[PDB]
């Protein structure tokens, strides 16, 4: 019992900037 | 600090690079909320992608 | 020259201060490899952080 999830992006994590 | 937490409504195992796999009831450290459905999230150990719609601000 | 021609590989919003928003395709002169992940680079009259994976050196 879940929405789907948003379109992706086809994308890294952009590295921490902290 | 880091960012806000969250408590993930359901569970979801990642299906592409970077994301994060949770269950209900993960509390995930919410680093940024990217546009486009897809935040930036932490959850032990990992940085990533956590899909939006699966969080609670809590 | 001012630098490196990187190509973006994906779309990046910008999240915080200081860093640039672009989209996949946009050519970035990439000033400084700073270390961290994030790079000094400049797009459209505007310099600011880039997101280290998200350019491929051309």
């Amino acid at each position: 019992a879940k929405p789907v999830p948003p379109p992706r992006g086809a994308k890294p994590a952009p590295p921490p900037r902290t | 600090g880091p960012g806000i937490q969250v408590k993930a409504l359901y569970d979801y195992d990642a299906q592409t690079g970077d994301e994060l796999t949770f269950k209900e009831g993960d509390t995930i450290i919410v680093h940024q909320k990217d546009p486009a459905g897809w935040w930036e999230g932490e959850l032990n150990g990992k940085r990533g992608w956590v899909p939006a719609n699966y969080v609670q601000d809590i």
